[PDB]
């Protein structure tokens, strides 16, 4: 029924503490990697994108969810710390390449059939 | 049952520590493997020059593709689709239509040679024997488009190679 | 049952945020919770007994270098069957896809009468066997 | 035996392997669910999540069963049951030459205690299984992706995941180096509807629902 | 059925009758309908299709040179359980497993019959009828396919 | 006895030197701990039924070898290996409890293939 | 070539008598091989208690083949389960004692003549018949029945279209593969095409092992730790 | 391309074996690259009557897993017979 | 058999052939546009028609394993000579 396995935390508050020292980590990892990467970004423009991604991960409410990317950002701040991934890796954050793709209802219709 | 394989416990006599003595002293296993070495020297060497002289094969080796055609003249795929079905690899793509003559015979043949493995089950499938892979392992291209086949370079290949596929099945249609 | 600190979660399941499906694929894909119609030109009814869940077709225009099918819609050719329907549509708000859910077409049951093809009256005497 | 292409039967491991299947059933019946032995003798204890680690450490140490092999540990997603995923593992005996299969279920988000201490071989299966199919494995030494690329997202294994995935790669000029882009490609996958509408097995014909 | 053919003879071999620019028939393929002559005489009230003779030969058909057109004469195609009477338009412009089937809703008449577009690469090769008992049953017109 | 086994054939494993003593005390520690379980439990009847009987042959065979055949475990350093693991979950099996009835019934059809 | 239900087709006119050609002069090499390795000091010392892994926890850490014996376990799929025709053929599995890199050298060299001699009974014992079931519903008929009779054609219509129907069920077949027990594990759903293959890679198990055998090794060591280990990366990455 | 003798017995001494007697490299005595055609057996089903498929199928007589307990004094019993130790080669003992 | 497209290029036996306009001829020039000159259509119609005696005659493409499925074309239409859909070999009664 409505009792379910919690994977670490207990209610939202430690699931609202886990995603706190995340953000301790991650703050404290992005100008280590901006020299140790050789990032073209400046030492400014990584936290935003580390900032984005949180709020970006704000309506998730369940618990066991929240603890569940807990450690996957975890495991990504795990593998980006040991250089583990590279250059490329990093970028792919930066939707850099692919190009803006538009938003409005009449550049929808402009495109293509597409919602 | 089983062998043991490796614990020959060395005896200790006077003559074998010697033996091994004068074998670690004056090196001769390591003497032993340079004769082997200039021995094998002096052989034949089991190379083939190139082009002028080719490796041995089978005559139901699997190689580049081909479309063969009928002793009359007429192709032999009725474009029964039973390749495209059992290509692991989905590259045989094939569409047919009613031609004007009312027979049943394929618009488009694109076989990407890019993509299958040569299972050869497509000369297996069809069951008029009309895909097949030529003896020719080579045509190697130095672009990729060169390499996805259509139906037109496929009856080119089956037109060339003709003579091979129709003595190398001869032999081999009575094994299957 | 296990005694190991049964939170009684309430909100429904999301897993979306986790799957990995990205912005465009989670929110305007629709997917189509159906029975298989039975192929007509058949008459068996085996593939007429398991619930599937498909999504919309997308764009499918020609390559340029050969006439082909390219498509840029990765959930195209991904069909799930389900046993029954509250299970197949459990999935879809677990995944959080806009649903829309048809019902079980059955065969009505028919009444079949041999003696009815060689009547005394009634107008359904069969011409030719 | 007159029939030269039906494989030859053992009664005799049927009757045996069902009777230890009786035996693991009435020692822990504390987790063990279902027990059966298929037609072609293979054993399968179907468990409860929780007695991954109690069940394990019986037939890895109780002197009558000695499954000291952990040949594989996999999972097969079914999208249908409640809880998709099922993980699977396989036990070979050394001493009595048998092999067994304990099998549990599990959900996206319960997760199962990891089998590393009981057998040390789990403990990069672990890691393959989460990877896969992200069934999240508890009190794990380093749970970690082991296949999939550096920063990959999803879970490629499980069934909702396109065939060909989501992000492409290629070289672009105006950046040097590699870079993600969302797939596009040159030829769809052509599905085939390979099902025939008869029914293919009698014996194995589901209750008319 | 068996795996293996133990027939030792020559097959019997019949000539094809024109009854349509929509319906091929290769009639040497089919086997005793009974389908198509209970549908013409029942479904579509032509009663055009029958049996002529005995014995294996018997053959199927209209005799005399008739042409056999109703508003539902093409559903004799997917009644057909040999390729016999096959779409003559489709006219092997694909095969089954390679085509998918999407189903949506006629629009050619005001019935609405429930079909099957069968849709293959981008294009559109067969119209099948769906089943929805009150609304067409199994049937549609020609003009839907 | 005769002179020892220089080795077992298995890396590891080191000869025992007092191979009945050992499975004496060892097979007498099995039916303390079983002792220590409520006897209607399927655990206690089956090891207790197990060991006393292997109990029962180390006391009554003193030749080594004649033993190795009598428990069918190949050399006496494997069966004391086995006779120590089933030492452990035995001692293990104590906590667990695993003698009421299942923890619950699975879903309804979490099981029956094909779906 | 080997397929379910039997082999594709029969072997070549002269196939067996080029076999025995080849295993006539292979033995001529294999101590060949043994004249230039096994006795040389360089090469020992290179290879002898180095990589060492003890008998439980190779067998814990979920090895097989090599690794199980080489280290003293006697155990072979090939005797203890023999698939096939594995049991009327007689063989040796060489058991080492030390389980180091050394031990594990001479264990596949002479796998290498015990092979051999299973080559030479195979063909000496070669019996007469088909080479795939008769049942044509699971392995396709000949080209001959397909262009006169229909349930051939028939046949080999569906199953090169849709494939034989499996029963529903699952099953984990292990064989003992040179680098050692490869096995599958086969869910089917009872259609045309399986519903969840895991593959036992022999090397996956081995890989993970690979921190415990090195633990104090240098380097050099580590490179041939991989060797002998024999594991090639398309069965392992899957 | 057949060695001179005199460097025949070189080969021959400097390995301490007979070369000659059996050489990788392969000569006259490979099979023939053509062979005769070939009358492939039938199988042993390949008979005109009595061959139902009833009385032949594999795949329609396996049957569902059977079912022994379901969570809907007895003696231990062992999944199988202890194996038997191997015995020590014949052919080749301790090398 | 292979004619000139009024570009100029080779119309195949499918009857493609890239038009005016058609920006993808870029690919043949400097090249070759591939065309098969053993055309299919008109390679089989010179084959003369067999003049057998029967009602109903086997057609195995020649060969016989090395042919084609052993098809039974009726020769009793005597308006249109039996052909087997296969090859394509036109067989007709003898017209009495
Ligand atoms: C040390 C060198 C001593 C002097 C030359 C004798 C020598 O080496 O003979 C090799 C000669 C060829 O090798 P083989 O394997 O015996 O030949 C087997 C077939 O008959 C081989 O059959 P084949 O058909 O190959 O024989 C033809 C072959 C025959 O080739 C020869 O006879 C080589 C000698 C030059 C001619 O000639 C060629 O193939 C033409 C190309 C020659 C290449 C260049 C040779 C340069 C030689 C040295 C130049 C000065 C430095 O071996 C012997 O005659 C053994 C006696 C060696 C005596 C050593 C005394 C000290
Ligand atoms: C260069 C690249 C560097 C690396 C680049 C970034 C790499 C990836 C970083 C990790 C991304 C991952 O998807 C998300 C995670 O780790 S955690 C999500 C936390 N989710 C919650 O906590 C519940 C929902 N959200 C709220 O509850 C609140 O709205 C919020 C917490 C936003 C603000 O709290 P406030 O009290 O309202
Ligand atoms: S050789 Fe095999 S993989 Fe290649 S196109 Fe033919 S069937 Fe497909
Ligand atoms: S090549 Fe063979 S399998 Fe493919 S469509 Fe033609 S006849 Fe059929
Ligand atoms: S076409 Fe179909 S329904 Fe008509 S006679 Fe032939 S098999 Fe029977
Ligand atoms: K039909
Ligand atoms: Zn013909």
């Amino acid at each position: 029924g409505t009792s379910v396995k919690p994977i670490f935390s207990r209610d939202m508050n430690e699931a609202k503490r886990r995603v706190r020292e995340l953000y301790r980590a991650w703050y404290r990892e992005v100008p280590n990697t901006v020299h140790l990467f050789q990032l073209d970004i400046s030492v400014k423009q990584g936290r935003d994108k580390v900032r984005e991604m949180f709020m970006k991960n704000a309506h998730v409410t369940d618990p066991r969810v929240v603890d569940l990317l807990v450690i996957k950002g975890k495991m990504e701040l795990e593998e980006t710390i040991n250089v583990w991934k590279q250059r490329t890796h990093i970028m792919r954050f930066f939707h850099e390449t692919e190009a803006p793709r538009p938003t409005d209802f009449l550049s929808k219709f402009y495109v293509g059939h597409d919602p | 049952t089983y062998k043991f394989v490796n614990m020959r416990e060395p005896s200790m006599d006077m003559k074998s520590v010697t033996d091994r003595a004068a074998q670690t002293l004056l090196w001769t296993e390591l003497v032993r493997g340079l004769g082997m070495t200039l021995s094998y020297l002096f052989r034949e060497p089991a190379t083939i020059n190139y082009p002028f002289e080719k490796g041995p094969l089978s005559p139901r080796f699997r190689g580049e593709h081909a479309l063969r055609r009928y002793p009359s003249g007429e192709e032999r795929c009725i474009a029964c689709k039973l390749c495209e079905a059992v290509c692991p690899a989905q590259a045989i793509t094939i569409e047919a239509e009613p031609r004007a003559d009312g027979s049943r015979r394929t618009t488009r043949y694109d076989i990407d040679m890019t993509k299958c493995i040569y299972c050869g089950f497509c000369q297996e499938a069809c069951p008029v024997d009309a895909i097949v892979e030529g003896p020719n392992f080579e045509f190697s291209t130095e672009t990729h488009e060169e390499l996805l086949y259509n139906k037109e370079k496929l009856l080119n290949n089956g037109d060339k190679w003709e003579a091979e596929i129709a003595a190398n099945i001869q032999a081999d249609y009575l094994y299957r | 049952t296990q005694d190991t600190q049964l939170i009684a979660v309430d909100e429904k399941l999301d897993i979306t945020t986790l799957t990995g499906v990205p912005e465009e694929h989670i929110k305007t894909r629709k997917v189509r919770i159906f029975v298989p119609a039975r192929n007509n030109m058949q008459s068996g009814v085996n593939n007429t007994k398991k619930w599937k869940m498909e999504f919309d077709t997308r764009e499918r225009w020609e390559n340029p270098l050969m006439g082909w099918s390219s498509t840029a819609d990765p959930l195209s050719n991904l069909v799930l069957t389900f046993s029954t329907k509250e299970d197949a549509v459990a999935f879809a708000e677990k995944n959080g896809w806009s649903f829309d859910v048809e019902e079980r077409k059955v065969p009505k049951p028919k009444s079949k009468s041999y003696g009815a093809n060689f009547s005394w009256n009634k107008r359904t005497r069969v011409s030719t066997k | 035996d007159t029939r030269p292409t039906i494989r030859p039967r053992n009664d005799v491991v049927h009757k045996q392997l069902s009777a230890f299947g009786q035996y693991v059933a009435e020692i822990l019946p504390k987790y063990v669910q279902q027990v059966q032995v298929s037609c072609f003798n293979e054993l399968e204890i179907f468990i409860h999540p929780d007695g991954v680690i109690p069940v394990l450490t019986f037939l890895r140490d109780h002197t009558n069963a000695q499954f000291k092999s952990l040949a594989d540990l996999t999972a097969v997603d079914v999208p249908t049951r409640q809880n998709r995923f099922e993980i699977v593992y396989n036990l070979l005996s050394l001493r009595f030459n048998s092999q067994i299969r304990v099998k549990t279920y599990t959900d996206e988000l319960t997760p199962i205690e990891s089998s590393v201490t009981v057998y040390k071989a789990a403990n990069w299966y672990e890691r393959e299984i989460w990877d896969m199919f992200g069934v999240f494995f508890a009190n794990h030494p380093d749970l970690r992706r082991i296949l999939t690329g550096y920063g990959f997202e999803g879970h490629p294994f499980r069934k909702d995941f396109p065939l060909s995935g989501y992000v492409e790669l290629r070289y672009d000029d105006e950046v040097k180096r590699v870079v993600a882009e969302p797939v596009e490609l040159a030829q769809e996958f052509r599905k085939f509807d390979l099902n025939s509408p008869w029914e293919a097995f009698p014996a194995y014909r589901q209750p008319p629902e | 059925g068996s795996d293996r053919s133990r027939f030792l003879e020559g097959k019997r071999a019949v000539e094809d009758k024109n009854i349509g620019p929509l319906v091929k028939t290769i009639m040497t393929r089919c086997i005793q309908c009974t389908r198509c002559i209970r549908f013409a005489s029942e479904i579509a009230g032509v009663d055009d299709l029958g049996t002529t003779g005995r014995g294996n030969d018997m053959q199927v058909g209209t005799y005399i040179e008739k042409m056999f057109m109703s508003e539902l004469s093409g559903n004799i195609i997917d009644i057909c359980p040999v390729g016999a009477l096959t779409s003559k338009p489709y006219a092997f412009t694909a095969r089954p497993w390679e085509t998918r089937k999407t189903e949506s809703i006629d629009v050619m008449d005001a019935v609405g019959s429930n079909i099957v577009v069968s849709t293959r690469t981008g294009e559109v090769m067969r119209i099948l009828p769906r089943m929805h008992e009150d609304i067409n049953e199994e049937w549609i017109s020609d003009k839907t396919r | 006895a005769g002179l020892l086994k220089k080795t077992t054939g298995l890396v590891g494993l080191a000869v025992c030197e007092t191979p009945h003593e050992r499975l004496k005390i060892l097979y007498t520690k099995i039916l303390d701990v079983l002792g220590q379980i409520p006897k209607n439990a399927a655990y206690r009847k089956y090891t207790e039924q197990i060991t006393n009987e292997k109990l029962g042959m180390v006391k009554a065979e003193p030749d080594v070898k004649k033993l190795e055949e009598q428990l069918q475990g190949g050399q006496i350093e494997e069966v004391i290996l086995q006779a120590e693991n089933e030492l452990s979950l035995a001692r293990k099996m104590l906590r667990w409890k695993p003698w009421e009835p299942l923890v619950e019934e699975p879903p309804a059809n979490q099981w029956k293939w094909p779906i | 070539y080997i397929r379910p239900g039997g082999v594709h087709q029969d072997l070549p006119l002269g196939l067996l008598d080029d076999i025995y050609e080849f295993s006539k002069n292979f033995s001529f090499r294999i101590d060949e091989l043994e004249e230039m390795l096994t006795n040389n000091r360089i090469w020992r010392n290179r290879t002898v208690d180095i990589g060492v892994v003890t008998a439980e926890d190779a067998l814990n850490y979920g090895f097989s083949g090599v690794m199980l014996r080489g280290s003293g376990i006697q155990w072979d799929l090939r005797k203890t389960q023999p698939y096939d025709v594995y049991d009327q053929v007689e063989f040796d599995v060489p058991i080492g004692s030390r389980g180091d890199c050394y031990d594990r050298y001479l264990c596949r060299v002479e796998e290498m003549r015990q092979s051999l001699r299973i080559i030479s009974q195979c063909l000496n014992k070669m019996p007469p018949g088909e080479i795939k079931v008769d049942d044509a519903k699971v392995s396709p008929p000949k080209r001959a029945e397909m262009k006169t009779s229909m349930e051939s054609l028939i046949h080999h219509f569906k199953l090169y279209t849709e494939g034989y129907q499996v029963p529903p069920g699952a099953t984990y077949t292990a064989i003992e593969a040179p680098k050692g027990e490869f096995g599958v594990y086969l869910v089917s759903d009872g259609s045309s095409r399986p519903y969840r293959c895991k593959i036992k890679a022999p090397g996956f198990a081995h890989l993970a092992g690979l921190d415990k055998m090195s633990k104090g090794h240098m380097l050099a060591d580590v490179v041939a730790i991989i060797g002998t280990q024999d594991i090639v990366f398309g069965e392992v990455d899957r | 391309a057949s060695a001179t003798r005199v460097i025949q017995l070189l080969r021959n001494w400097a390995s301490g074996r007979d070369l000659q007697a059996k050489l990788q490299l392969r000569y006259q005595e490979i099979s023939k690259r053509t062979q005769p055609p070939p009358k492939l057996p039938v199988g042993p089903s390949h008979k005109l009557s009595n061959n139902y498929y009833c009385t032949r199928d594999g795949r329609r007589e396996a049957m569902p897993p059977s079912i022994v307990m379901s969570s809907q004094e007895k003696k231990a019993v062992t999944p199988a017979p202890p194996i038997k130790r191997w015995e020590l080669s014949k052919d080749q003992p301790y090398l | 058999g292979v004619r000139t497209s009024p570009t100029g290029e080779k119309v195949t036996h499918t009857g493609q052939a890239y038009d005016d306009g058609d920006y993808r001829r870029v690919r043949f020039s400097d090249r070759q546009k591939e065309v098969n000159e053993n055309f299919a259509i008109d390679l089989i119609a010179e084959q003369p028609v067999s003049e057998v005696g029967s009602r109903v005659i086997s057609c195995d493409g020649g060969g016989g394993a090395l042919g084609h499925p052993r098809v039974y074309i009726n020769l009793d239409k005597e308006t249109k000579t039996g052909t087997c859909g296969y090859c394509g070999l036109q067989f007709r009664q003898p017209h009495h």
